[PDB]
């Protein structure tokens, strides 16, 4: 994969 | 805990299914089909049916590179190289051949600053003649070579030093995607990021192609006729958004077959819903608490730790970390799907996790109270907040938007910080919307007016964290710079870390230094879940399942 920003918490 | 990773439907599939997928997100689809120009998890997932942003390599269940995918990659220690071989029958969706230059173009779309990408890393400087190309001292990448020309199917990447993560995906020492050079070459490098040819009308390599793309909403996938692998069973997949408030209403309505990325708190509501099987896996994920400790100088690509704040003192960082009652929140709201984190490495990389590492998973008001008293922050018994040497201890908390509990959780943490004598207040007296949060943190140089914030991630498939926290990293949103943490990050990828006993230790030290230095406070590890409708066949979350989009199908109408 690759590093990706999430909306989660 | 333990779910099913695959829904094992014995009912065989029809010829022409119309699958209806969705991803939970309260912000418009930020559609970008070039891996190197994108930094968003919602669209990483939504690009799946179209070859997951044009990734080349198949892998096993532990993300180790295997043969069989769009390309193979042959590492060699003596040469210090990676020989990448494109399939002969690997073409783009318009029918054009995928060849050497397309792979190499991916390196240009990141390394060449004209395209305005955020994804360069010191890791890429490990490739020969690539750093000079990046700074503009050489007009080509000497390390990257084409044994049988630009139209040929072989690329040879010569490295300076080999690295231990090179056998695994997401390592960041070499790239794993292609860009359609022919289709894009005549668009101005600076224009590429926002061009329709890389947003609304792209070329793809995956099993399905985007026939239509409704910007900030949806994609209609139909089978890509020029796909190398198996013929898909489905006629068309629609991948949409799908907000948090309407997710359950959509599942009860049976509007979607699959909904990826649902918040942990909606699981108790979704479990009860029949007509769906709820799968789940260990999420490749981490949530954090950032401290603004400086800025990023882009001219010199470097983190500078220069922001003036009490959070520059190690004790204050720890104290604020020890205050939080995460365990409480996770039990009260997260249905056993989020576990407080003890460190930066999530359990999915089980080799490198260890319960010898204590972090901030246990509430310790009393230790925090001390830590602050011992750094000259004395409690003002009149007001109940700590004052040091004139100034009151107060910080701004850039909390983000989330579920129906989002608001209650943020105010809960203020109480906790109030309990240890710190006065926290929300950024602009309101919760922060995501896309605006992204801009505020991700855009250089860095905002000036926030002290604390939260920040989630879908991590790379290789445990090394050089892209997030290295000195040159633009994804270091705290903007700390510490020669010891630079040494830890580096020692994990050292020649000595080929021996996995050694690297096991290098990762531990990293995790213990990173918790002790407390520049970032880890919040939650997380177990994924996806509700799959009972009519769907061949669905699975199994990593190493390399043909899910080809083998998946339906059986009529949804339950």
């Amino acid at each position: 994969s690759l590093s990706q920003l999430s909306s989660q918490s | 805990g333990n779910f099913d990773v695959a829904y094992q439907n014995p009912d065989k599939a029809i010829k022409g299914g119309n699958l209806k997928v969705a991803y939970q997100s309260d912000s418009p689809m930020k559609a970008q089909w070039l891996s190197g120009l994108s930094n968003d998890a919602t669209f990483a997932t939504m690009s799946g049916p179209g070859g997951g942003q044009d990734g080349l390599f198949f892998t096993d269940s532990g993300f180790k590179f295997i043969k069989g995918g769009a390309a193979d990659v042959a590492l060699d220690k003596e040469s210090k190289t990676a020989t990448i071989t494109l399939r002969k029958d690997l073409k783009w969706s318009d029918g054009s051949e995928v060849t050497a230059k397309d792979y190499e173009f991916t390196y240009e779309t990141i390394a060449n600053p004209a395209y305005g990408s955020d994804r360069w890393t010191d890791s890429l400087a490990n490739i020969v003649g690539l750093s000079d190309y990046h700074t503009g001292k050489a007009k080509t990448i000497s390390g990257i070579t084409f044994p049988d020309g630009e139209n040929g199917k072989v690329i040879k990447v010569q490295f300076k030093e080999m690295k231990p993560g090179m056998t695994q995906s997401g390592n960041g020492y070499f790239l794993e995607t292609v860009a359609p050079y022919q289709y894009l070459k005549d668009v101005a490098p600076k224009d590429l990021a926002s061009s329709p040819k890389t947003t609304t009308k792209p070329l793809v390599t995956g099993p399905f192609k985007p026939e239509n793309v409704v910007a900030g909403e949806s994609i209609k996938y139909v089978p890509n006729p020029y796909y190398w692998g198996e013929k898909p069973k489905l006629n068309s997949i629609t991948y949409e958004v799908v907000s948090t408030a309407k997710s359950v209403a959509a599942l009860s309505s049976s509007k979607y077959d699959i909904i990826n990325g649902m918040v942990s708190s909606q699981y108790k509501q979704v479990k009860n819903l029949k007509g769906y099987k709820v799968l789940g896996q260990q999420a490749m994920y981490i949530s954090l608490m950032y401290y603004n400790l400086g800025h990023y100088d882009a001219k010199n690509s470097i983190n500078v730790q220069d922001r003036k704040t009490p959070l520059q003192d190690q004790n204050v960082r720890q104290a604020i970390g020890y205050a939080r009652n995460v365990a409480e929140v996770d039990n009260k709201f997260s249905n056993g799907l989020s576990t407080p984190a003890n460190s930066l490495i999530p359990p999915i990389f089980k080799q490198f996790t260890s319960s010898s590492v204590k972090g901030y998973e246990k509430q310790d008001l009393d230790k925090a109270n001390k830590l602050l008293d011992e750094d000259g922050w004395k409690l003002n018994k009149s007001t109940g907040y700590r004052e040091k040497d004139g100034k009151e201890l107060s910080l701004v908390y850039a909390a983000r938007v989330g579920d129906a509990n989002a608001e209650t959780i943020a105010q809960n943490y203020i109480q906790q910080w109030k309990k240890i004598g710190v006065k926290v207040s929300l950024y602009n007296g309101k919760l922060m919307e995501f896309n605006s949060w992204v801009d505020h943190m991700t855009t250089p140089p860095g905002a000036n007016d926030w002290d604390i914030t939260d920040g989630s991630w879908s991590l790379a498939s290789e445990p090394s964290q050089q892209d997030l926290f290295s000195a040159a990293a633009p994804y270091n949103f705290g903007h700390f710079n510490d020669s010891e943490i630079t040494k830890d990050l580096n020692d994990i990828d050292s020649a000595k870390s080929e021996n996995p006993t050694y690297r096991k230790a290098a990762f531990v030290k990293y995790q213990e230094d990173m918790n002790k230095k407390a520049y970032v406070i880890p919040t939650n590890f997380m177990l994924n879940y996806t509700p799959v409708n009972k009519r769907v066949v061949g669905m699975t979350l199994d990593y190493g399942a390399m043909n899910t989009w080809s083998e998946i199908g339906v059986s009529s109408a949804k339950l």
